[PDB]
């Protein structure tokens, strides 16, 4: 039997909450920790059809939605460009929650690249393909 | 994009 595999997914997942609870106890990053509260932004919805926030991220951890970094990277990427989408550049206070939300991509993508073997993500992305195929 | 957040 190959739990192998599985062993490789355990791992990853560690990673992954470990990495996202830097980001969530980064001071910059707190605005990303919620998901976005309709009654405070009510138009937040015309805009934005996937939301994302990393405590979604954790309970997708926590479910076994990661299967690979690039799909831990794309609900960062997600949480970045609805942030870049949605907020337009008119006061100080939208500079800010978008300069953030480009330093929360840039910090997730910089932790990964120095912490994580590149062997075992390529491990984890061909594992998902084998499972696909 | 929309109103932005500043209230």
């Amino acid at each position: 039997l190959e739990e192998q595999e599985e062993d490789t997914f355990r791992e990853l997942r560690i990673f992954l909450r470990n990495v996202t609870h830097r980001l969530a106890i980064d001071k910059r990053f707190r605005v990303f920790t919620k998901p976005v509260d309709p009654d405070e932004v009510p138009d937040y919805v015309t805009v934005i059809k996937q939301p994302m926030d990393l405590s979604s991220v954790i309970s997708k951890i926590d479910l076994h939605k990661y299967l690979t970094v690039k799909d831990y990277l794309r609900d960062i990427d997600l949480i970045c460009s609805n942030a870049l989408e949605y907020n337009p550049d008119r006061d100080p206070g939208d500079r800010l929650i978008r300069h953030r939300a480009c330093a929360l991509r840039d910090t997730a993508y910089a932790i990964i690249k120095e912490e994580l073997d590149e062997d075992f993500e390529q491990l984890a992305e061909e594992i998902q393909e084998s499972r696909k195929k | 994009s929309g109103r932005g957040k500043g209230g």
